[PDB]
């Protein structure tokens, strides 16, 4: 029935003089607790300002009410007790960005938690940032090649689009992220600037032991020299984590304003949205639906629209985004799995009954797709596989006849049996990425029915002994199709002439 | 000038409450300007007032950097918005100001955003047919010239890809101008929507345009997904009344405009509803629905997309608007997956011009008769998943095959579309599928195959492609 | 064809009882879903309109 | 009683996706009689 | 008597544009329902116009018939018929077999209010037929309001000598416009995201459309609510309120309509508490026999498609 | 009551219906400030309930028996408002409507009504 | 016996029935009707299990038994309600849990050094149609040693009791048995439960 502000000990200072000590650049923290911390005074301190305690942690101010400031602790509210001086910094929640950030693994704040010193920053850009107008926009064409061989003739991405990663725990959410970071080895190991693709693993809400394992692979095989790894456990404060989306994209977005292409991927989207709730609960505000903030899908979908491909008047560059999305029991029609889906250009659904049996990774057919189309994949692998998209479909509804007893059908015996030698061919082990060479020679022997009569056990050997003798025999054929990308009259009757003589040993 | 100026006193997310003078303060719908940092203004539309000389305003774009204290100056009246023929061509906001880098908008007046619906003695009825090309739309439920039509559909059914569609064939030919206004979209949906809209010539930048570009995607914050559904409509509206033009307004989506009035009624002091929602769902929907009809001044055909939740349509936000739309063309999930393009329901689709008096005797037969063959397979195919096709006669044999040839050659190649298909866009009129539709269900196309009608356009197309391929 | 029709109606009426008992069943899970999300979303509105 | 106009497709379980395979594979077979006795009557 | 053949609002003002309206009373809008002793059984039939309504679920005065059903099934369209059949006995001179509709629109668009009453003038049904103008655009007062000044401006009829029948249409919509004006005033809410007196507002509306006895003048008012369901769910929240409280209910599926049944009226939904004591003696003597028949067909139609 | 205590005679009560007690207490709790439970019923069920049911019984100068007819929501045996109300009944006047028509008056289901007083 | 949540003239008549078969005379009578008010029936199973303890730490045995255990969770949520507080699963607070298994760990058996008696629980869970995976139905299988599954399919058939074979066990009642009894039935449990499904198929 009362209010809060001036109480008992804020009610005892107004009688006599408040003045002395400047209550606008400073602030005393009245009360503090589970994160967050409510400073009276700080008047001169503006909204999402980045707030200095005296024991050494910082805050940022997210609620400023008329007698307090609601600031949330970025760290441990152990050492912060009531009565503490809040300094201001006098700037926003800003990061380091740049070219030298490649190579460590930072934190939430732009501080480097792998143990190599200081990082060389060129800039300070903040974190809240607006995102691209329509105007310094254009069309995605460049093509992002992930590796996989299911993913790059289904769904294929592209630099500047939105591709979501829908699924369960232990499916192939986070393998489907780590491959494509892996397979751009080949173009930024060059002098190409425009081919290359720099990587922004954005590890929020995973443990201690998944970012280290991650990281150890990376740098193994060459690939850790050109990633920006954010570390966020969720170990630390709520403010650490929400805020993770929006400092990993704001050190990407420095090469692609610049003339470079960037590859983020926010590893999960399910963390992050829960990360928010937290803080939002305690800072006494309402909530909205299932026990969230009210403004819950604009969280995700302004950090997501700040990765497009800008036109050739900004740079030229673009930025990937790679959300996923931890559902519970392949459950799609949740409050966090349908605002994700709907803001991004096309999900990548990953079940866990394909899995199991083998299929990995298990990406659907019939429910992943992609918006950019055609438009965002390489003219090699669109020629050779062009029906790849209708016959997942008329395999899907030829195999489950099989199970009735019916046998008859001459005609299509030559579809039933094409189809279960194109899904094992195309199912890739971990860390086992293939470029746009050997990818069209694959595709181009399962569409056309050169496959067919090959056993379905002997699908696995067949993968490594085509690519193997076309890189020492008929090399001219695999340089051709990597460099001009794509396949005429002449390229068309080579592939087709060494296909079959391969086939008899 | 004696200028309403105002101290801001809490400002946590979107809501901001400016604190003025006493007898100074500012009606409600108000635009307050602030000074920022950059060369642009900090726009904020005042909500309600929580008294003490003091009211919640709500800002319409990023409230980061505002700190206690700073000045708050007060427009006098609402947001205003460019109106006229200079808006044709140009990507306007939602405070009215360009966002296409071609210079400021040269308007003459500038009306506001806030205003009254049509009276009841000012409304007009009619009965006219819009001929839209669609196989499906000029048989089921027919869109009503100068009427709402609304487009519900889920995630990835074809919601986007039915309302671009659309505009490539009666936006491009009509009389009167068009006006894009695109609340909650994405941010590759609005560069590419432009450059398409200039190479048909619906937008010239050296010529004349007939299409008002109104931006504001998700990418901003609650108050500018909010306000951009009435910023579009005013310049809409202006053409139909002042200049009497048939105007065209496309809202994707139109369930955006909802979902942004939700976020930030939790921090507005209201009590939340059923399924997270606000209280005033009923009464925000139906001041911004009633206000785009057709009065005695000029028509206004309302072609917005609905977004159904998850593929709900018991839902607050789609169940609340299919009372204020004449024509409602609901999309399934499951028929987008078998190869309907696009997936276009035949018995949940319904309309207000599906009589004998409006399409004639002729017609009404037809729309009849295949939605009782359509519904009838239904029942049929439950008991064949049991018992098989034995239990079938002569009678439902042959309404089992005339059903599903049915149902794929209302499916035809969109334009748009032909990144994804391959073939061609084919546009059939209102006379060939009316005359197709006929001709199938006595038994003139009973020994032709189904493959022959999948992704065709008449009768003429049907015939062509079953000769090429069996050969 | 006698044998076969007369096998038939045993496995028609199995099938026909079988159907019965899992229809119970479902049934009952039904009720306490139904009973559990108007619980939870009442909770959700009395959360937000007390704070 | 209860409404159930089509209730076995739009479950989408082991009764949904039986159903849909069972038409299909009618569908195949019976094109097959089709095309090739319009190919034979027009010549 | 005045207020026939004008469009009137929620305050009584009018907005069809014909001048003023010659009012002989001023009624509250919450009144008081009847009681036991001034009510008798319900002996006058109600002639809807349709043959699946008069022989099955036959309504008589006094009663409230209830119309569920889902979007676009026939929820308005059994209310616009029966109001325009009225015509036969409205146009001669017998006042006791004449029957004053009393359409309430609410929470309809501004284009369904004006469709709906060009229909009716074109065929002479508007003369007699008062018209509760309720849009959506207005406050939340306004919608909330409509029931019960609608049911004041009809029941003075039904207290002089006269008949009177009401079509609250519809009765989801004046659910959602009383909610929303309870939440906004520091009140508790309870399910459904209603307030505690959500049985209590519809019982109250419906109450008061009863038939009167020979003391108390011989009058009568029907009340047909049209509930708007979800997804064919007529175990909800407000469509088992409405039906409990209500003496019968017309249920509409939605596969019934799309096979070519117009309208779609299942007959082992919809019933009647009245029965035959509110219908003619010919038409009770052919409803007879069509009612075992019906029954026995209904739960035999599997064996039609062998 | 008074009948029983005072004349001493074994009265009868009918509540018609026993569904519409319970959802009238739910309605005076939750607009004075009390939370609600499950189902979106009152948090005193088992007291409001009781409180009427207890005093129902038999004494030393009489009874009162109860005869009131319990409604199921949306059919519904496991409610908060169906499972209350089955704990303090006795007996049982299952009415199905297999009978009626078939010749008995009235159609009392020998099966299905049941009483704890049957031993 | 602590009947808790039980109507008023229940609990007189099943006092009566122990009087004349000469049972009443060492057995307590917990009286706890639900026309009281809510703090009395939720704190009836603590008052009970109080007064047997003094015989189970001088030297003698007990038997507790609270019918009901579901009338008990609606007593407790019913003042928490009223005090605004968070409500969790079906309407429950977050000490829901902790009510029930300090009641019960009270009963366990002593040592020698401590006197030599034990504590026996028996409470009764009322499940709404056989639903055993409900809040309140897991919530003391998880803290009781064993459990006795009641279910109406047979108990409707003339199989009085009606007590599952494949769903009651016990923890420790193999080693607190009678060696007569468990060696005439010699895999008694094993041969019941195997028994009913081959019949139900058959
Ligand atoms: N018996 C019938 N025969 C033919 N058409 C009918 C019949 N009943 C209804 N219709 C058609 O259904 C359409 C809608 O009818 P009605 O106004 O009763 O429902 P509605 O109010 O539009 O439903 P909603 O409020 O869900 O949109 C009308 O345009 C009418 O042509
Ligand atoms: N191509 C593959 N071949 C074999 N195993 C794979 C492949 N891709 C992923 N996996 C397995 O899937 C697991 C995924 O683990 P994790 O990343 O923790 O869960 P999620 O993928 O759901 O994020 C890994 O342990 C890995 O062994
Ligand atoms: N006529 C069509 N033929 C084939 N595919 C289509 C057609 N129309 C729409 N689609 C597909 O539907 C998808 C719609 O994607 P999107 O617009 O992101 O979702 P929504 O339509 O729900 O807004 C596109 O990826 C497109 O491939
Ligand atoms: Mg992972
Ligand atoms: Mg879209
Ligand atoms: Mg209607």
């Amino acid at each position: 029935k009362a209010a809060p502000t001036e109480v008992s000990s804020i009610l005892e200072s107004k009688i006599r003089v408040s003045d002395e000590a400047n209550l606008d650049e400073t602030g005393r923290v009245l009360s503090v607790g589970d994160g967050i911390a409510r400073v009276f005074g700080l008047n001169n301190c503006q909204a999402e300002e980045l707030v200095e305690f005296a024991s050494g942690v910082k805050g940022m101010a997210l609620n400023l009410e008329p007698g307090q400031v609601g600031i949330v602790l970025f760290g441990s509210d152990r050492e912060v007790k009531e009565g503490e001086i809040v300094k201001r910094t006098g700037k926003i929640v800003d990061v380091p960005i740049g070219p030298g950030m490649l190579g460590r693994v930072v934190d939430a704040l732009g501080n480097p938690i792998d143990g190599k010193g200081p990082i060389e920053a060129t800039g300070y850009a903040i974190a809240q940032l607006k995102a691209p107008g329509i105007l310094p926009r254009r069309s995605v064409f460049e093509p992002m090649q992930t590796g996989l061989k299911a993913v790059d003739a289904l769904v294929p991405i592209g630099r500047g689009q939105r591709e979501l990663i829908i699924g369960d725990r232990q499916t192939g959410k986070t393998a489907v992220a780590l491959d494509t970071i892996l397979n751009q080895k080949r173009w930024n190991d060059g002098n190409d600037e425009s081919k290359k693709l720099y990587c922004v693993y954005v590890a929020v809400g995973q443990k201690r032991s998944t970012v280290a394992q991650l990281v150890q692979t990376l740098e193994q095989n060459d690939a850790m020299k050109y990633s920006i790894v954010v570390a966020a456990t969720a170990s630390e404060a709520a403010p650490l984590q929400y805020l993770a989306p929006f400092t990993a994209c704001a050190i990407a977005e420095w090469f692609r304003d610049n003339g470079k292409h960037a590859l983020i991927v926010y590893d999960d989207l399910s963390k992050q949205a829960v990360a928010y709730r937290q803080l939002s609960l305690l800072l006494r505000r309402p909530p909205g639906r299932e026990a969230y903030p009210g403004d819950v899908f604009y969280l995700h979908s302004r950090l997501l629209e700040r990765a497009a491909k800008m036109s050739d008047a900004n740079g030229g560059g673009s930025l990937t985004a790679l959300p996923v999305i931890e559902t519970q029991g392949g459950d799609v029609s949740a409050y966090i799995p349908t605002n994700v889906i709907s803001i991004t250009d096309g999900q990548i659904f990953l079940e866990a009954e394909l899995f199991y049996k083998g299929i990995r990774p298990a990406i659907n057919v019939g429910l992943s797709v992609s918006r950019v189309g055609s438009a965002a994949q390489v003219k090699a692998m669109k020629q050779v596989a062009g029906s790849l998209k209708l016959f997942l479909a008329q395999y899907r509804e030829v195999a489950a006849f099989a199970q009735f007893g019916s046998d008859l059908d001459a005609s299509t015996k030559q579809t039933l049996s094409r189809g279960e030698r194109l899904t094992q061919l195309l199912k890739q082990k971990q860390y086992s990425p293939q470029a746009s060479e050997e990818q069209v020679p694959v595709i181009y022997a399962g569409v056309n029915g050169f496959l067919d009569n090959i056993p379905i056990e002997r699908i696995p050997e067949f993968e490594e002994q085509f690519i193997a003798y076309l890189k020492a025999n008929e090399g001219d054929i695999l340089e051709a199709i990597r460099t001009k990308g794509e396949l005429s009259s002449e390229l068309l009757d080579k592939l087709k002439s060494a296909t079959e003589t391969f086939v008899a040993t | 000038a004696g200028p309403a100026s105002g101290k801001i006193r809490a400002v946590i997310g979107a809501v901001v409450d400016v604190q003025f003078e006493q007898g100074e303060l500012p009606a409600i719908l108000n635009a307050l300007t602030i000074d920022q940092g950059n060369n642009q203004k900090l726009v904020l539309e005042v909500a309600q007032h929580l008294g003490e000389n003091a009211v919640r305003a709500i800002a319409m774009d990023g409230t980061e950097g505002l700190v206690r204290g700073q000045t708050v100056v007060d427009t006098g009246a609402p947001i205003s918005v460019p109106v006229g023929r200079g808006t044709l061509g140009r990507i306007i906001n939602v405070v009215g100001e360009p966002i296409d880098e071609r210079g400021p908008i040269e308007c003459k007046q500038r009306n506001p955003i806030h205003a009254d619906p049509p009276s009841f003695v000012e409304q007009s009825t009619e009965a006219e047919v819009l001929e839209t090309g669609i196989k499906v739309v000029d048989l089921l439920a027919p869109y009503a010239r100068g009427g709402k039509i609304g487009l519900f559909g889920g995630a990835g059914v074809g919601k986007t890809v039915f309302i671009q569609e659309l505009i490539n064939n009666i936006a491009k030919a009509h009389g009167g101008f068009s006006v894009f206004t695109g609340v909650g979209e994405r941010t590759r949906e609005g560069n590419d929507l432009y450059r398409e809209m200039k190479e048909t010539g619906v937008i010239n930048l050296e010529g004349e345009s007939k299409v008002a570009l109104v931006f504001g995607q998700m990418n901003e914050p609650p108050g500018a997904r909010a306000r951009v559904a009435l910023t579009g409509l005013t310049i809409a509206e202006y053409f139909r009344d002042e200049e009497g033009q048939d105007v065209l307004l496309f809202v994707d989506n139109i369930f955006r405009f909802t979902q942004a009035g939700s976020e930030v009624s939790a921090l507005l002091g209201r009590i939340p509803s059923a399924v997270g929602y606000q209280p005033t769902l009923a009464t925000d929907m139906g001041l911004l629905q009633e206000r785009i009809t057709t009065t005695r001044k000029g028509s206004v055909t309302s072609v917005q997309a609905v977004y159904v939740p998850a593929d709900d349509l018991t839902d607050p936000a789609p169940a609340t608007t299919f009372a204020h739309l004449d024509a409602t063309t609901v999309l399934s999930r499951g028929i987008s997956e078998l190869g309907i393009y696009p997936a276009v329901d035949p018995l949940d689709s319904k309309s207000r011009l599906l009589d004998v008096s409006v399409v004639g005797q002729e017609h009404y037969d037809v729309a009849t008769g295949v939605q009782q063959t359509l519904q009838a397979y239904k029942s049929l195919q439950d008991i064949i998943a049991i018992l098989g096709m034995d239990e079938l006669s002569e009678q439902d044999k042959l309404t089992v095959e005339r059903a599903r040839k049915i149902q794929r050659f209302l499916s035809q190649p969109f334009a748009v579309a032909e990144v994804f298909t391959g073939i061609e866009g084919k546009l059939v009129r209102l006379k060939d599928t009316i005359a197709s539709f006929k001709a199938v269900l006595e038994g003139k196309y009973d020994h032709l195959p189904e493959n022959a009608f999948y992704m065709v356009g008449g009768i003429e197309d049907v015939v062509a492609k079953a000769e090429k391929i069996a050969a | 064809y006698a044998s076969e029709i007369s096998a038939r109606r045993n496995a028609m009426d199995n099938a026909s009882k079988n159907a019965g008992e899992m229809i119970n069943k479902y049934s009952i899970l039904y009720n306490r879903t139904r009973q559990a999300v108007i619980t939870n979303e009442l909770v959700d509105i009395i959360t937000g309109a007390s704070s | 009683v209860r409404s159930s106009a089509g209730a076995v497709r739009d479950a989408g379980g082991a009764f949904g996706k039986r159903e849909q395979a069972e038409e299909e594979r009618y569908f195949r077979a019976r094109a097959k009689e089709q095309l090739a006795a319009l190919k034979k009557h027009h010549e």
